[PDB]
């Protein structure tokens, strides 16, 4: 995939390049590259402003349950477990 | 024009070596000196550094070679040496599961020259790789049925010669994407075929024309077994933009060689991550891949799939027949492994356009949705798809089904499934029931029944 419509592993700035919305790293100062929706019962982070994840978001009838609310989360940390609601 | 060397013996440019429309060029094996092949010994005693043994007793007594353990020799292909990572973590995986003398077979300094030369030069390490078989049968009485021969592209027809020369008593050769330019096509003699060993397995992943589309395996089938993983022509993860693809998951240097031969690599990475998923590279006869895609051949036969890769020769009709040919599938990116499993839903609700996706749920694990069917959904109507799960999820314990469409349709309709049947590719068939209907993006979780 060249710049939009980018496959898993290819390297990312930005989720919406990303087939499955979704640029991820694993720390930091990493390269992010697309990866996964999270699928159930595993580690996400909800939708965010700041661009690429650490933790991918969910499925579809999916929900990344976790403590959103807190600004602070609401950064760069958001992160859940997906549940069927 | 012949030319001997002492220990291994002559080499003569004379057909099929030369002058066939495959081999046009009269060149000679170059060497020994010069090729200069090297065993470099890996056992689970010496699991980090290898030991460079020969053959002479010496040699073989002062170091942790056991007769009394399989030997399996790891020879690599055009370009590379010995050395290189993949041939010692094709042995840092195989002491994971057993005790083996892992020899790494070096040839080098006749690998990295023109491969027109480079493709000569293999007879020099099939002569070479012979005479310590031989020699191990001789003075340790080791029978060759110990010893397996794993070669990858050019390696896999100096594993070619190598058999030949102890006609066909080694007990198995693997090939890994065997070169075609001045293989494919060509004899038995010239060749790996299911002749120079006991049982020969291969894995295609190149299967393209060297020219025009740079395919540099073959398509041919030259072993009992012969793996076509995802249809053995394009691999996935391959077509990666160069950028990333040289910036991979560490290795500027893997990725440069994915970059360079992305397909023909994947060989050694698919056997590689065989060794510890045992169940994980399951092989399905068919007529082609195409009928395989068709969703028409599944599960395996009672009689099984056999494995691609390390536990190929655990298959039982293995030697039965020389050129069968397996389909399957495998991942993109490290951990190869998938588990394909086919399911049918029978669907309830409205007549609506949508996708239909399904998870399992086993004692083992669960799993990413996948889609069976995006069309017209009509109430009553059946769908199946087949899949390459990541995940063997054990025995199912539920299924959920979810549907959704790409137009808003403010009646509010809802679809369901009133039966969803997984099957394993063993063909334990689940059946799962529900009797309500949901909405776009609810997940229907299906019971037992
Ligand atoms: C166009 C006609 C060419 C004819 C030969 C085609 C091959 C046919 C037989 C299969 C070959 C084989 O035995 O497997 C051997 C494999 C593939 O080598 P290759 O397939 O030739 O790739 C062709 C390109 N090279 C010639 C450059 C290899 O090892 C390899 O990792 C090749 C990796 C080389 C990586 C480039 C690194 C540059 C330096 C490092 C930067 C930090
Ligand atoms: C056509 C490709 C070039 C042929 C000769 C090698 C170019 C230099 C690559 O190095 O390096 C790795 C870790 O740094 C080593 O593990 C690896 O063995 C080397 O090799
Ligand atoms: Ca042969």
């Amino acid at each position: 995939g060249i710049i939009i419509n980018l496959d898993e592993g290819e390297l990312c700035l930005n989720s919406a390049q990303c087939k499955s919305n979704c640029c991820q790293h694993d720390t930091i100062l990493s390269l992010l590259r697309c990866a996964l929706k999270a699928r159930e019962n595993s580690e996400c982070s909800a939708f965010t402003l700041y661009g690429v994840y650490y933790k991918c978001p969910c499925e579809r009838g999916l929900t990344c349950e976790g403590d959103k609310s807190l600004v602070g989360s609401i950064t760069n940390t958001n992160f859940g477990i997906c549940h069927n609601v | 024009k012949e030319v001997c060397y002492e220990r291994l013996g002559c080499f003569s440019d004379d057909s099929p070596w030369s002058g066939i429309t495959e081999r046009p060029l009269h060149i000679l094996p170059w060497s020994p000196k010069d090729v200069n092949t090297r065993f470099l010994l890996y056992t689970n005693e010496n699991p980090n550094n290898f030991q460079e043994v020969a053959a002479d007793s010496s040699s073989i007594s002062g170091s942790n070679f056991k007769t009394n353990r399989k030997t399996r020799f790891i020879i690599h292909g055009f370009i590379d040496k010995g050395e290189e990572n993949w041939l010692a973590n094709v042995c840092k995986n195989l002491f994971k599961v057993e005790s083996v003398n892992c020899i790494c077979v070096d040839w080098k300094g006749g690998s990295r020259t023109g491969y027109t030369q480079a493709s000569q030069n293999i007879r020099i390490v099939g002569a070479e790789v012979a005479y310590f078989v031989e020699f191990l049968q001789s003075a340790f009485g080791y029978s060759p049925s110990n010893v397996h021969v794993i070669g990858h592209s050019l390696g896999a027809h100096a594993a070619g010669e190598a058999g030949r020369r102890t006609n066909g008593t080694i007990g198995r050769i693997t090939g890994l994407d065997p070169a075609e330019p001045c293989f494919q096509g060509t004899p038995e003699l010239v060749r790996l075929d299911p002749s120079d060993a006991k049982f020969v397995d291969v894995i295609h992943t190149d299967g393209a024309p060297i020219v025009p589309n740079l395919g540099f395996g073959m398509s041919q089938v030259v072993g009992h077994l012969d793996f076509f993983p995802n249809g053995g022509v394009e691999m996935p993860g391959c077509k990666k933009n160069i950028l990333s693809q040289i910036v991979d998951i560490d290795g500027i240097w893997e990725g440069t060689r994915d970059f360079a031969a992305c397909n023909h690599l994947r060989s050694y990475k698919y056997y590689t991550d065989s060794i510890v998923n045992p169940d994980g590279f399951a092989g399905f006869p068919c007529a082609s891949y195409n009928v395989f895609t068709a969703n028409k051949c599944f599960p395996c036969p009672s009689g099984g799939c056999p494995q691609m890769g390390h536990y190929a020769d655990r298959y039982p009709g293995k030697t039965n027949d020389v050129g069968q040919k397996f389909y399957l599938d495998t991942g993109d990116a490290s951990n190869f492994a998938r588990w394909r499993y086919k399911v049918s839903v029978t669907l309830s609700g409205k007549k609506v356009t949508g996708h239909i996706l399904v998870s399992l749920f086993g004692n083992k694990g669960n799993s990413k949705q996948y889609e069976i069917f995006k069309g017209t959904l009509k109430p009553d109507s059946t769908h199946s798809n087949e899949f390459d799960s990541d995940v063997d999820v054990g025995d199912l314990q539920m299924v959920k089904f979810i549907w959704y469409n790409n137009v808003i349709n403010p009646t509010l309709p809802r679809v369901g499934a009133s039966k969803i049947i997984v099957e394993t590719n063993v063909g334990k068939q689940f059946n799962f029931c529900s009797p309500e209907t949901v909405r776009e993006e609810v997940l229907l979780t299906l019971t037992p029944c």
